[PDB]
């Protein structure tokens, strides 16, 4: 008998959570970055097969990249929300800015 | 995700637009500063870095007053000088400016040809179609006062048209686009802006506008214009250099404002209810905006640090905008500065184009262009969108290498406690979880069945890893305590345990080419393991071997998606495969192999036996039994001792695992064993069930292998899913404690034939010494069995083996010949002439039980390893006739040619074992030709039928709601349900098992019991009477009555198709059940057979031609096959098939002498074809004579060969083929420049010789055998000014074109072999316009193609429709695989939607409503471009759109909502 | 309906349109050799008035661009007559069920 040199030792990996990237927010790659693992094209059309609609969920929103941001009900916009800069005897709240008119157009 | 932090509002649509320039009021940052760093490396204020654009190496936010913890980034905009384009819609204004004229500022059309495209377009943007073709209806130096009065009318019709629509329900107010709306829309745009293209002059004033040119996308020339037309503008309104790009703007600013009337329908798909105006400077760029800083980090490799690829562009762009600012402060103060102004505009454009495109922006040209803009981060197979938005990477996601366990069930998997201590689950502790969670927390980080984090009510999570028990015991006696907050009264703490026994794992094996790759297991936590371990159940599904494999394991994380996994991804609902509903779930390779030991007469097993092996197998503490306690049976054998029975425990323990309040299994099944392999009058091939005891026959690979109708489909069929998957776990632990006690073998004595039978094979094998002789004589035709050395053999055997033709020959004679000493072998040796017999040989107990092997395996051991063919040829041979050094050449024998008649066991000869080494890499060799095939099918199949989904109405649609299929396959039947549909005998056998599951009982009150049966029994009535008649002159007083009642509301709405078969078993069969208790039975089985509403059937239909072409990729065992058969059909909807055939049914009194006449009567005939010879004697002297002398064959041979007669080669020779030949001779001369002995013709030759003399150019004689057709003679003379011709290539060349007589487009007409009685002719070639005329030897009504898009167009949509579910069909029967018809029909349906061709391609994603699925799929900002000029809301709708913006999907548990019902008022 | 032989002058067929409330059709007489409704693979055609083109679409609560759709010009469209709008019914002999009705709109 003879043993063959390459093993099983660098092919198992687990992760609950950990790093992400900075643009898309989700889990990074990597064998020894402690990284995820990839819910590829197939495996998207293999959750719709099932008619899994939660799993396909899971697995592509709640558990990758999710995210509760803000939105203007005017504009219908993602980036153009702020949160204000306010007294620090008062509150900030949430404001968009181009549904924003600046105080210096005081009109009358 | 948590579930405590619900969000009450949700995004449905999605606008798009183009953002003006109030980019003002949204950034008022102005980044003008092109230094990105200083020194210090801070961030220099102005910069591309500037800390109002988010905040950056840890400074707080100047807008957001955030850190980098909590800033969102803002965005930041570059003050454009001038206003440059956008290279996105560049394509787009140069064809609004190619249209307009300068002088008059309309569009060089005339104005009410443009106000028809506006009214028709205004009508399109309401969903009605008909209303504009019935705008073309409408009409009336034609004077102002009629064309005003034309457009009243028009624009009237209009005004009345929309405000009926919408008095009905047709439309509403925000326009009725749909698919087919959408076609008529892009082709009314594609003629509008061609009609836009091609006007010479203003057609309204009169004077023209010159031509623009440009370059690759950064110039705009003004052309000049030729003399013939400068003096046509001067006489008419007076009673090649650069422009600058803006004053292309105030050309297009001022058409803009004349020409809105026209634009506003243009470049709006749907109304424009908001009503603005669609200005000219949506097209051109006055400022950029500049991604936030959290969006442009900078990069890093190594450790080094590297500044954004984005800024390097983008400064770049901001340095021209400094460059032009110092350079206009030059004209401030007043040749040489416009020639650099000049230049700066050309790179301030060229290098906002390069911070959009990469490709567009062309500049050094340099090759490898680095930093590749923004559209080459959305476009390419990574992209940002396939990459990004449709795969992602997961968290609480884990992967191992798998190995094999029959100690777990065949549902579960088995888990590391590496594994299982690291994954984990948010579990809100309650009142009832609190006695698990506390020990959850007090077992901490380490302990396995342990907590690792607590959540508290504000969102916080407290860590356990540093924690003693005391901390812990600390927070764990404190999970129930109430915070005295407000806000948070309603939440609960969240305990993250581990991964527990009954938690749910979606595994798959990777290459998911079918959803029962990806399947819900039970999670088993074994200790002392470091991978993940699997049942042999489930390797079937997962294509796995256990060879280095991994699987990816997922565990969900909420409710709701655990209980997808428990109940619809399970691998118990698995069973059945949805590409033909046949079992995919089955024991394998010694279970099989101990049933036949087992379930064998030998088998007697005493008390202590017995119950050992039921205890072995079925456990009450594991809830195996249904009973709790272990029930066993009497003895088989009382009196002499007292004695088991095998077979007695398979009854066994079908006792104790199916429930017991109902009757057993019966079940009249066979095996895979001959009844000969057991003795005389053995009945062990029979396999009897009765009550669920197992009286008769072994059990193999065809009762509890992944086979049909055995007893565990039965079980599945009777009992249901969970306990066919409980017997596969009860049997496989039988069958491997059976073998521990009682091992399995194979040795070297099974190898071995009985000395007798050794003699047999050497008699037989004796009298193949001369069968390679006797193949070659009968090849070269020689008789009375020369000897192999003969010289006339040798001259032969040498002609046969320069020809590929002659060679396939000798190899298929004498390859049938020694296949026929092989299985006379085989016959004589394999079962009766070994040493050891079957229920002792354990390599023939293999290859007969299906565990592992077959017989042709068996006989190459025993017996001998035969013919070695080498694709479909025999062993390939050597210029000198050799097919080895070691053979004499052209050596007629049976070895010479590679025919092994050595066997495995007695070792093989060296001359044998070089050809047996070429067998074996005629296989590897053609995976190595294998790279990729198949995974570029399914994902154009599954991208266009992602959405198609079973509606709740029956009816098969479209997500955006576009109807497919009225019906699913024609009678909405499940496939993975309808496997004992028409299985009647065992549903009698099992009447009362199958009532008390579907249990009419408490169903009668809710469904109704009736009508359709009442309906049903007309329509049955009415279709006996009118059966005799063909299907045109079929009546529709009464159409199907799944048409008219839905199935799962109405008891006996059934297909036709069952109906007839379930009424031809009550009348051809007499057998307490009566037949009126049976029909509705098996009326109800119908009924609860049928598919779900929102069932994903697209998928379903895509993957189930997706997978199994991946078993269909190999070589010749023509017409096109396989994959490119399917990619002809599939992909392309290719209008040019490779090749093309035609079948043509021939009647029933034709004869096949009158038919092979006929198909001589069809296919082409060359004249090179009916010619033996073409002698040419050139003489030069006195001009150069060519004397071209033909010789034909005989007259009666090419007239029995071709139908031909010597009057037509006349008619072809002198008409046809000497016009050929001098053209030919004067372009060679075009070149060049830059026995018998006969005479005496009589009138009528010498009359038509010089009739051929006046229509040619060099011939000067001519002659024909008008006796016996047998030569042709004419003699051309050419100047003596030309050298020598090389006349024999060019008539061989002339000769290989002309034809005598050929229907075109078709080439040959073959009469095959009728197979199932078809009497039919294949042409090879299609034309149906010609087959019709023919009617007398063809029946023109049955005439069938491959090719489609012939039928679509000679017989219609319908027919073609018919074509393509009959060629994917043969696709795969030509490979024995079978896919249902139901999803054939699907495809073929999705194919005509539009009422011609379409494929699953580019082009054929077109004409869809979904933009986000068209921008997912390829061409990325292609039809971004399509939809910003469209104004196009998306509706949010197909899952690719759902996926992008996180909403739900709409297929299976989306195609609904839950509402609870609250009690108080 | 104007049955002709080779050709019409595409100077007359301008004038196929031409009467408003009418329609002419047109056909070569050698397309017309073999009726095409009579093939095994051209199931049953019945175009459906507008009572039960007005059922259908209430049972399945359609539009009329959301049906399959048979071309203006297809050859059994033409051999039927139909107009934009009208919807015709197939009966398909379909290989799992027997008869299936089906349906398709002009457009």
């Amino acid at each position: 008998y003879q043993r063959l040199r390459h093993m099983v030792n660098d092919k198992f990996q687990v992760r609950s959570t950990g790093p992400v990237n900075s643009l898309t927010m989700q889990p990074v790659k990597g064998r020894k970055r402690h990284g995820g693992i990839r819910v590829g094209e197939m495996e998207r059309d293999a959750l719709i097969g099932h008619g899994t609609s939660f799993l396909l969920q899971d697995r592509l929103l709640n558990s990758s990249d999710y995210t509760q941001a803000s939105v203007c009900r005017e504009c219908g916009s993602i980036l153009t929300t702020q949160q204000s800069v306010p007294r620090i005897g008062s509150i900030s709240t949430v404001c968009c800015r181009r549904c924003s008119m600046r105080f210096e157009d005081a009109k009358k | 995700m948590d579930i405590s932090k619900p969000v009450g509002s949700e995004i449905t649509s999605v606008d798009f637009g183009i953002l003006t320039a109030k980019i003002r009021n949204l950034s008022a940052k102005q980044i003008t500063n092109p230094t990105v760093l200083d020194n210090l490396g801070h961030p220099v204020s102005g910069g591309l870095y500037d800390l109002a654009l988010g905040a950056f190496l840890r400074n707080l936010c100047s807008t957001c007053g955030l850190d980098e913890k909590f800033c969102p980034g803002h965005q930041g905009h570059i003050e454009l000088p001038v206003p440059c384009y956008n290279p996105l819609f560049f394509n787009q204004l140069y064809i609004y400016l190619r249209a307009s004229c300068l002088f008059c500022h309309h569009f060089r059309l005339k104005s009410v040809e443009v106000h028809r495209y506006a009214c028709k377009l205004r009508l399109l943007q309401y969903g009605l179609i008909d209303e504009s073709y019935k705008l073309d209806e409408i009409t009336l130096d034609i004077s102002s006062t009629l064309l005003n009065e034309l457009k009243s009318k028009r624009s009237e019709y209009v005004d009345m048209a929309i405000a009926k629509a919408l008095s009905d329900g047709r439309t509403t107010e925000r326009g009725s686009f749909t698919a087919t709306v959408n076609d008529e829309r892009k082709k009314l745009v594609h003629e509008f802006h061609k009609k836009l293209l091609s006007r010479g002059k203003c057609d309204n004033c009169g004077m023209f506008s010159p031509k623009f040119r440009k370059d690759g996308f950064t110039k705009i020339f003004e052309t000049a214009l030729n003399e013939k037309q400068i003096t046509n503008n001067r006489v008419k309104g007076f009673i090649s250099t650069y422009i600058l790009s803006t004053e292309v703007k105030n050309i297009l600013d001022t058409v803009f404002r004349k020409e809105q009337c026209v634009l506003q329908y243009v470049f709006h798909s749907r109304p424009n209810l908001s009503r603005k105006l669609v200005k000219a400077d949506s097209f051109f760029m006055d400022v950029l905006v500049v991604p936030p800083t959290r969006f442009r980090l900078p990069s890093k490799l190594g450790e080094e640090v590297h500044e954004n690829s984005q800024n390097q562009l983008l400064s770049k762009v901001l340095t021209t905008s400094l460059l032009i600012r110092d350079l206009n402060d030059d004209l401030s103060k007043l040749r040489v500065i416009f020639s650099r102004l000049m230049n700066a505009f050309v790179t301030i454009q060229n290098d906002v184009n390069a911070f959009i495109d990469s490709t567009k922006a062309q500049g050094r040209t340099s090759g490898k262009v680095p930093i590749p803009g923004v559209k080459q981060a959305l476009e390419k197979k990574e992209g940002l969108f396939r990459k990004h938005m449709m795969g992602k990477r997961v968290n609480y996601a884990a992967r191992s290498v798998i190995s094999p366990d029959p100690n777990i069930e065949t549902n579960e998997i088995g888990v590391p406690p590496v594994f299982a201590v690291k994954l984990t689950y948010p579990e809100p502790v309650t009142a009832y979880n609190i006695a698990e969670l506390r020990q959850a927390v007090i077992n901490g980080p380490d302990k396995w069945p342990g907590a690792t984090q607590i959540q508290n009510e504000d969102g916080s999570l407290v860590s356990l890893i540093g924690m003693s028990v005391e901390q812990r015991k600390a927070l764990a006696n404190q999970l129930l305590t109430p915070s005295s907050n407000v806000s948070t009264h309603t939440l609960n703490k969240k305990v993250y345990r581990h991964i527990k026994n009954r938690d749910v794992v979606l595994m798959n094996r990777q290459p998911t080419l079918h959803k029962a790759s990806m399947m819900g297991h039970k999670v088993r936590v074994l200790p002392n393991e470091k991978t993940l371990r699997l049942h042999y159940a489930n390797t079937g599904a997962y294509n796995a071997d256990f060879d280095g494999d991994e699987m990816n394991m997922h565990f969900p994380q909420n409710e709701n998606a655990r209980a997808e996994a428990l109940n619809l991804a399970n691998t118990d609902s698995q069973y059945l495969t949805p590409t033909s509903g046949s079992p995919v779930r089955g024991l394998i390779q010694d279970h099989i192999s101990a049933g036949v030991w087992l379930t064998s007469k030998d088998s007697f097993f005493t008390r202590e036996q017995y119950q050992q092996y039921i205890y072995g197998c079925i456990r009450p503490e594991d809830g195996h039994t249904t009973r709790s306690k272990i029930v066993t049976l009497p003895p088989t054998i009382f009196k002499p001792y007292p004695l088991w029975t095998g077979k007695q425990i398979i009854t066994t323990v079908l006792l104790n695992v199916t429930p017991p309040d109902m009757p057993g299994i019966n079940l009249i099944s066979k095996n895979k064993i001959k009844n000969e392999y057991w003795g005389k009058g053995s009945l062990e091939n029979e396999v009897l069930f009765k009550d669920g005891a197992l009286l008769c026959g072994i059990l193999d690979k065809s009762q509890y292998g992944a086979s049909k109708y055995g007893i565990v489909h039965s079980l599945h069929e009777v009992y249901g899913p969970e306990v066919a998957a409980k017997v596969l776990s009860v049997l496989g632990r039988l069958f491997t404690n059976y073998i521990t006690a009682t091992a399995f073998t194979c040795g070297m004595d099974d190898l071995r034939l009985t000395a007798e039978g050794n003699k047999w094979r050497t008699d037989i094998l004796k009298t193949s010494v001369d069968t390679g002789r006797e193949a070659a004589a009968e090849v070269t035709n020689l008789d009375k069995d020369t000897p192999a050395d003969d010289p006339e053999l040798l001259k032969r055997l040498q002609e046969i083996l320069r020809d590929n033709n002659k060679s396939g020959i000798l190899d298929a004679v004498t390859s049938s010949k020694v296949n026929a000493i092989t299985s006379q072998v085989v016959s004589k040796c394999v079962p009766d002439g070994t040493m050891k017999k079957f229920p002792c040989n354990s390599m023939q107990a293999m290859a007969l039980s299906g565990a592992k092997g077959s017989n042709v395996n068996v006989s190459q051991i025993m017996c001998l390893l035969g013919q070695q063919a080498l694709e479909g040829r025999r062993v390939p041979v050597m210029v000198s006739g050799k097919t080895l050094p070691s053979f004499k050449p052209y050596e007629t024998d049976a070895m010479a040619g590679g025919y092994v008649k050595g066997r495995f066991y007695s070792g093989i000869k060296p001359q044998e074992y070089y050809f047996h080494c070429m067998a074996g890499r005629e296989g590897l060799i053609d995976t190595a030709v294998k790279t990729s095939r198949s995974g570029y099918l399914q994902r154009c199949l599954t991208k266009q039928l992602e959405g198609v989904h079973v509606s709740y109405d029956n009816s098969i649609r479209d997500a955006d709601g576009t109807l497919v299929q009225f019906m699913y396959g024609g009678d909405a039947i499940d496939i993975t349900k309808e496997s004992h549909m028409t299985q009647f005998e065992f549903c009698l056998d099992n009447y009362y098992a199958l009532l008390k599951k579907y249990n009419p009982s408490a169903l009668i009150e809710h469904l109704d019991v009736e009508s359709a049966l009442k309906y049903s029994k007309k329509t049955l009535k009415y279709r006996k009477k009118h059966s005799k008649e063909p299907h045109y002159k079929q009546s529709v007083k009464y159409d199907p009555v799944l048409a008219k009642y839905n199935p799962a509301k109405y008891l006996g709405s059934v297909s036709e198709n069952f109906q007839d078969k379930l009424e031809s078993f009550l009348d051809k069969n007499s057998k307490g059940v009566n037949e009126k208790k049976f029909r509705a039975l098996m009326q109800l089985k119908y009924m609860r057979s049928l598919i779900n509403p929102g069932e994903a059937v697209g998928i379903i239909a895509s993957q189930s031609v997706g997978e199994p072409s991946t078993q269909m990729t190999l070589n010749t065992f023509n017409v096109t096959l396989g994959i490119p058969r399917l990619r002809e059909i599939v992909m392309t909807a290719s209008a040019a098939i490779k090749t093309p055939q035609m079948t043509l049914p021939i009647w029933n009194d034709v004869s096949d002498e009158q038919a092979d006449t006929f198909c001589k009567s069809i296919s082409k005939v060359l004249l090179s074809e009916v010619i033996d010879k073409v002698i040419v004697t050139e003489t030069t002297g006195t001009a150069r004579s060519y004397v071209i002398h033909m010789r034909f064959f005989d007259n009666n041979e090419y007239s029995e060969e071709y139908d031909v007669s010597k009057e037509e080669l006349q008619n072809v020779i002198s008409n046809q083929f000497i016009h050929l030949l001098e053209a030919a001779i004067v372009k060679e001369i075009k070149k060049q420049k830059r026995v018998e002995a006969n005479n005496n013709m009589n009138k009528v030759q010498r009359d038509r010789q010089s009739a051929i003399i006046s229509h040619h150019r060099f011939i000067t004689k001519y002659n024909f055998d008008d006796e016996s057709g047998k030569w042709c003679e004419f003699k051309l003379e050419l100047a003596a000014d030309t050298e020598k011709l090389l006349m024999v290539n060019i008539v061989e060349e002339i000769c290989r074109k002309s034809i005598i007589r050929q229907i075109p487009h078709i080439d040959r007409c073959v009469h095959p072999e009728p197979e199932n009685g078809k009497r039919v002719l294949v042409t090879e070639g299609v034309n149906f316009q010609a087959m019709w005329d023919q009617e007398a030897f063809i029946d023109v009504d049955g005439i069938t193609s491959n090719d489609v898009a012939a039928v679509l167009k000679t017989y219609g949509v319908e027919a073609a429709r018919n074509t393509i579910v009959n060629e994917i069909n043969n696709v795969f029967s030509r490979y024995a695989i079978s896919v249902s018809f139901r999803h054939l029909d699907l495809i073929a349906d999705m194919m005509t939607r539009q009422g011609t061709y379409l494929a699953f391609n580019r082009q054929g994603m077109e004409t869809s409503t979904s933009s986000f699925m068209k921008m997912s799929y390829e061409t990325t900002c292609q039809f971004l471009t399509k939809a910003v000029l469209d104004n196009e809301r998306e509706q949010l709708d197909s899952p690719s759109a759902r996926i992008v913006v996180g909403k739900l999907n709409n297929v299976g548990t989306g195609s609904f909502d839950v509402l609870a019902k609250v009690p108080n008022a | 309906i104007f049955v002709y032989q080779n050709n019409i002058t595409p100077s007359a067929m301008k004038l196929v349109p031409s009467i408003p409330p009418a329609t002419i059709e047109t056909f070569n007489e050698a397309a017309l050799v073999v009726n095409i409704t009579h093939h095994e693979l051209v199931p049953k055609h019945i175009r459906l008035s507008s009572d039960e083109k007005r059922e259908l679409l209430k049972r399945y609560r359609l539009k009329e661009s959301q049906l399959p759709r048979i071309q203006r010009a297809d050859p059994v469209a033409l051999y039927l007559g139909l107009k934009r709008g009208e919807v015709v019914k197939i009966i398909r002999k379909s290989e799992t069920s027997g008869r299936y009705a089906s349906y398709r709109i002009c457009m």
